[PDB]
């Protein structure tokens, strides 16, 4: 014979636009991770710096 | 000779000519950087009168402190003198676990914490002197006596306790 489609036809194929939205991507909790960052790290900089200006006391 | 930093001395200038007799003697202090660096809170608490008379009589003598000083000068010579013999002789290994650490670790007071808090303990049971720092804020731990250092190398160990006297 010829080549011929399947007796009941091929399946349907995606052709349609698949870009669907992720939360790693969304900006709400990306600000809120990235506001916690900051956060922590000013809460260590300013118990860093204390007892970084401490030592200096002690030093002197 | 001036006290501007050089940047261009190929030379080193000595003279051996001695003080006069007329100026009393005195042995100059035999002590490195580190060993001075690990006694010099012992220093400090037993020689404070002596360190500020002296620095006040050059206050008080403008552009002539280096002479009509050299009595007082000798003076503090000798009690940093009585501190590190005394030291010398009550608690040398522990003296020398700690000044040597301090070298080890560029001099940098932090990070030989344990070796400290051990000579701090010989040194109050011995001679009753203690280290005292000025103006430290109220409303924290003392930094020489906190169990943990953000800026040392290597964490202190758990069971290296600080040197609170009276405990
Ligand atoms: C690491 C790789 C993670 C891969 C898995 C992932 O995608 O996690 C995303 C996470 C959950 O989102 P998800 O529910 O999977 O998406 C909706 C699906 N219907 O979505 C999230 O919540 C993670 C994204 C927020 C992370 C906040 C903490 C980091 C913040 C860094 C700020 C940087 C600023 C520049
Ligand atoms: C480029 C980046 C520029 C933008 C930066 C954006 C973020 C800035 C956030 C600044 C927050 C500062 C950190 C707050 C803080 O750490 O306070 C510490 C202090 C207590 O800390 P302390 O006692 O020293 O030692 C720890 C005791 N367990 O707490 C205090 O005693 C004072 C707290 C005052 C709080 C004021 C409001 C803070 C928000």
């Amino acid at each position: 014979p010829q080549d011929m489609p399947p007796p009941g036809g091929y399946e349907a194929v995606q052709y349609k636009r698949n870009l669907p939205s992720r939360g790693l991507f969304r900006p709400r909790p990306l600000l809120a991770g990235a506001a916690v960052l900051m956060l922590y790290g000013w809460y260590k900089l300013v118990k860093g710096i204390r007892e970084q200006n401490e030592l200096a006391r002690e030093k002197m | 000779m001036a006290t501007r930093k050089p940047a261009f001395n190929q030379h080193v200038l000595l003279d051996t000519t001695p003080l006069p007799d007329s100026i009393p003697k005195v042995k100059e202090i035999g002590a490195s950087s580190a060993p001075l660096l690990s006694a010099s809170f012992f220093i400090g608490a037993r020689c404070k009168d002596y360190n500020d008379d002296y620095m006040q009589c050059k206050n008080e003598n403008p552009g002539r402190g280096e002479f009509e000083c050299l009595k007082e000068g000798r003076r503090v010579t000798r009690c940093a003198r009585s501190v590190l013999k005394d030291i010398n002789t009550h608690c040398l290994e522990q003296f020398r676990a700690h000044w040597q650490c301090l070298d080890n670790n560029n001099q940098q007071l932090w990070q030989c914490r344990p070796a400290e808090w051990k000579l701090n303990k010989c040194v109050y049971e011995n001679l009753k002197l203690e280290k005292v720092i000025p103006d430290q804020p109220k409303n924290s731990t003392p930094v020489h006596l906190r169990q943990r250092q953000i800026f040392a190398h290597h964490a202190i160990p758990p069971w290296e306790r600080p040197f609170i006297p009276g405990q």
